[PDB]
């Protein structure tokens, strides 16, 4: 049988600030 | 299975145990929360045990056992107690120590001693406090022995050295009912606030799981059942990187049951910080802050159960405990999904702080209750 | 046979205010 | 053998306007 599935990515990078 | 006497102490010890959750959290000089509700309950039994007048009433009052006769305090504890060192069915590594330190000049009386070993385990020794260097030694070797170097140091100071010290030493490791496959594990940053991030290690495992997310309170919950389904470790983790406060407002036993409720069944990559988490509390005030106001007052204080004297009181309530975050569980068949029923899971991706609780299948009883804030990490 | 790939991470976190 | 990890997760959102 196959292997279990893989772990997730990473989480993504940081969003942007807002405008002043 | 618990005698319906274990059931309503266990009932008891949950909610006390959650009241005291709540006074902790509300103070800023805690950070990680491990607390196990059966031990601190028996803090109460021991000094209802050790206590008279109004010393023994208030502890019965914090249980909410004032309709409990004395003894069947103790016993439903006791059972408790014994029920989770069985180690027959569980699976699950929990080692526990209980021991009174007193005076060097205080005798404990031959009664009490029966008693609370006979009901809560527990142990006894004078130390003498004048000697410091040494009384940290006892306390401290004696809990790493308790959990064979899983806790190596409770405390690195005694403040108040003229009463008695009740300290708690536990380890404590869930195992899965679905083990984590042992190589999937990495090393992520675990966010501790918007601008601090700790190295840790992760492990991972992808698995059919109640869960719910909670688009309106910005909240995921998540159930791992434990070895063979007779309880289950609920994590709530709020969606962004904050305080624990505003989930702590919302976490009742009503409001879990709702919760609960919404669950289904579904696909979810769980990811969580792997490793050792240690604790110690004092939870001294924080027991006087609900109720238990004479045992720890050197000037009230009436424990001459304990001892025959009365100037002896409970100067400090040690709950320490190492907290095993591991993949070790029981194995599971080549498939009992399916090529179909695993994709496109959910995440719960505990890379910031969450609370976590451990829960009766049976009584819905809590078993254990924390919060992770702060991981260790290099 | 390795089994699948893992799922996508998760959305970054959200960015911080501005001035 | 566990399967290899998904990719990286998408940027967050932007923060809010300043005040």
């Amino acid at each position: 049988p196959p292997g279990p599935p893989g772990p997730p990515g990473p989480r993504g990078f940081p969003g942007p600030p807002g405008p002043p | 299975m618990l005698s319906p006497k274990a059931a309503t102490l266990a009932e008891r010890s949950a909610g006390l145990a959650f009241s005291l959750y709540q006074a902790m959290a509300k103070d800023q000089a805690v950070e990680n929360i491990l607390l196990s509700p059966v031990v601190v309950a028996s803090s109460l039994g021991l000094v209802s045990l050790g206590g008279k007048a109004t010393t023994a009433s208030q502890a019965k009052a914090v249980l909410s056992a004032e309709q409990l006769r004395d003894e069947e305090v103790h016993a439903g504890l006791g059972e408790l107690l014994r029920s989770l060192s069985n180690s027959t069915a569980r699976n699950v590594t929990w080692k526990l120590g209980s021991r009174l330190y007193g005076p060097s000049s205080v005798s404990f009386a031959e009664d009490f001693v029966r008693s609370s070993k006979q009901h809560y385990n527990c142990e006894h020794s004078k130390i003498n406090f004048r000697d410091k260097r040494s009384a940290l030694q006892s306390i401290n070797e004696w809990a790493a022995q308790t959990t064979d170097g899983k806790l190596p140091e409770v405390t690195k100071d005694v403040e108040r050295t003229d009463g008695a010290l009740l300290v708690n030493a536990m380890f404590f490791k869930p195992h899965w009912d679905e083990k984590f496959h042992h190589k999937m594990v990495d090393n992520r940053g675990f966010m501790v606030t918007r601008s601090y991030t700790v190295g840790v290690t992760m492990m991972h495992r992808t698995g059919l799981y109640n869960y719910y997310d909670d688009e309106k309170e910005k909240l995921q919950i998540v159930e791992m059942p434990l070895a063979h389904k007779l309880s289950s470790l609920i994590i709530l983790m709020p969606h962004h990187v904050e305080p624990l406060e505003r989930l702590e407002k919302l976490l009742t036993k009503e409001q879990l049951k709702i919760w609960m409720g919404k669950m289904q069944k579904k696909a979810v990559a769980i990811s969580l910080p792997k490793g050792v988490v240690e604790v110690t509390h004092d939870l001294q005030k924080h027991l006087a802050g609900l109720g238990l106001t004479e045992a720890i007052d050197k000037n009230k204080a009436d424990l001459s159960r304990m001892s025959g004297k009365k100037d002896l009181y409970l100067a400090s309530v040690f709950h320490a405990t190492a907290f095993e975050w591991d993949t070790e569980g029981n194995p599971f068949d080549q498939d009992i999904y399916g090529r179909e029923e695993l994709r496109s899971p959910k995440l719960f991706y505990a890379d910031h702080p969450f609370i976590f609780l451990v829960r009766d299948t049976q009584s819905g009883s809590l078993l254990f209750i924390g919060r992770l804030v702060r991981p260790k990490g290099d």
